């Protein structure tokens, strides 16, 4: 997913 | 690959709109701790799909049945979805207000002398026993929904003969009603979180009482944090509302509303276990007070959940 | 229509719930009813409309089945089920919240202290033992959420209380300490807006406990239950009372007990009652004039 923090 | 986190906000209650708004700030007062979290609204997105959309936690910024009544809170803990706020049990008794009454009333907490109706009772008429409880709690009454927030369905009676009328608006909104004593104030609120009472807050609306108008739209409602109570007063409403908080069985977070009446005792209204959280809501206010940023007060409010 | 009945779970009542759930299937397919045991220990309940049922009957005891959690899944889920909704349900199985809400209601209940485990394992404060000392002798120590007598211990000295505290600590973070009641004790079943014929229980023993309810012959039931005609119908409109405080709906059971005073007390509300045969509720449906079939078939028939 394209997330709003990307990594982690 | 950390933690999502839905923030729920919106819904079908009649406060939407101002849970639209609670949701809106808190979206992006986590986003501003580093806290990957998305808005979903239960209006538009089917719940019970939350784990399989990858969410780990829940925020509630949802107000109102259908959020705040232990339903949802049910659903989440059968998903094994950590959430914010009351568990079952403590949610579902903070929406009832006759039943936190009862609690409270049962616990010796002070509470307004009231009565309750059904919409059978109503229907059916009310018994000359009715009307002489009713009666005795003297003019003026304020008439609320059991089970309503932001004052949704509430209204002042000033004559006996529009006592009918505050009771049609707030059977619109549940299946029980409350008439209680008018209280003289003045009004304060009291958040909690986690094990911590957050500094009280005067609340002095512009109209009669603190209505939806006076709480999300009126720029003369007047706020006052610190509250001015005296060090022993301002410390008896804090145990009161701990009590209070914990006879219901209450955690993570809240905010319990109480007024002084003519007698100078405080008396407990009710409990709110999903507050409002707008930019300009009480709970942030009370937090600013107590040295923490909004954003620092969503990420704490997280962090106490499951 | 197809329907689900819970059984099992995960509580210290599995053993019973599985007994109910297997009788409400039967008394279900005798009724002509398409019901089918689904037990969440081995079948994800969230899955239920999934997996193409309408309609639940719930016959699962204590925490999980009967605290209003399941409950809120099914509401979600949009599903009918049998039964008090969440809040009376959650209310039901916290005795402490039910004697508060009762006590505020103005309804009979028996003297008590409640105690917390961070209380507890602190230590007593003389505020504490001076309300625990008033109570007298005998006291009952109870779990606040269990239910088939899981964890009770009758005391009957000062210095044996700490020790039972320990044990009903074992099943709740929440512990009540109340007067012992001299008894006879009563239970009175609820089917919509019909109160049905009470029921005396004589228990071969201390007190109405795990055995006594369920794997025992001794224990002696008497319905109707032999009451004076003022009693039973004082007996019938307390029990009315305390389940429309709470809020409940559809069916459910309410413990009462006289004590040496000649006043009925309220023990607590029941709102997924035992269903076998051994069990009470069956047993005041049948004095009604109702058989097992028909009765489980109402319970159905109440749901939203
Ligand atoms: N007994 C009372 N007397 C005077 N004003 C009251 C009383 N009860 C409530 N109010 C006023 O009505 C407002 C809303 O009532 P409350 O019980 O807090 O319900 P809600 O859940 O809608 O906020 C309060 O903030 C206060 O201004
Ligand atoms: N205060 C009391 N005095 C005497 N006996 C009691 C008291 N409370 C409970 N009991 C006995 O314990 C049994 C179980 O208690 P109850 O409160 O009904 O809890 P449960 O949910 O375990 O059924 C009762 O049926 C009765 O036999
Ligand atoms: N329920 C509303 C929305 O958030 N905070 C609230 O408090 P209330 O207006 O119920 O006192
Ligand atoms: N909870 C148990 C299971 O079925 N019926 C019950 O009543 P209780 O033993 O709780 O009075
Ligand atoms: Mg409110
Ligand atoms: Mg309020
Ligand atoms: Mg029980
Ligand atoms: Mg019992």
């Amino acid at each position: 997913e394209n997330l709003y923090f990307q990594g982690a | 690959m950390t933690d999502k986190i839905a923030v729920l906000l919106g819904g079908t209650s009649a406060e939407r709109e101002v849970s639209l708004n609670s949701g809106a700030a808190v979206l992006a007062g986590l986003r501003e701790g580093g806290i990957d979290a998305y808005p979903v609204d239960p209006k538009e997105v089917d719940v019970t799909q939350l784990k399989s959309m990858g969410f780990q936690k829940v925020f509630i910024a949802l107000h109102g049945r259908g959020g705040e009544d232990g339903t949802l809170q049910g659903m989440l803990e059968l998903m094994g979805l950590p959430y914010t706020g009351s568990g079952v049990m403590a949610s579902a008794l903070s929406m009832d207000k006759l039943r936190s009454k009862l609690l409270w009333q049962g616990a010796g907490l002070p509470v307004a002398p009231w009565v309750a109706l059904t919409r059978a009772e109503f229907e059916k008429g009310l018994s000359d026993k009715q009307l002489a409880e009713i009666s005795a709690l003297g003019l003026p009454v304020i008439v609320k929904p059991s089970r309503e927030g932001s004052s949704v369905g509430m209204s002042k009676v000033v004559a006996e003969n529009a006592l009918q009328d505050a009771l049609r608006l707030a059977f619109q909104h549940d299946e029980e009603v409350l008439i209680e004593k008018w209280l003289s104030g003045p009004e304060f609120t009291v958040a909690i979180l986690g094990e911590e009472i957050l500094p009280s807050i005067r609340i002095q609306p512009s109209g009669t009482f603190y209505d939806y108008e006076a709480k999300y739209l009126s720029d003369e409602t007047q706020y006052f944090c610190p509250a001015g109570l005296e060090a022993s007063q301002e410390a008896n409403l804090q145990a009161l509302v701990l009590k209070a908080w914990t006879t219901l069985g209450c955690k993570g977070w809240g905010r319990i509303d109480v007024m002084l009446d003519s007698d100078g005792q405080f008396y407990l209204l009710e409990a709110n276990t999903s507050p409002g959280m707008t930019s300009h809501s009480l709970v942030p206010m009370a937090a600013r007070q107590a040295g923490m940023s909004f954003s620092q007060l969503v990420v704490r409010i997280l962090e106490l959940a499951d």
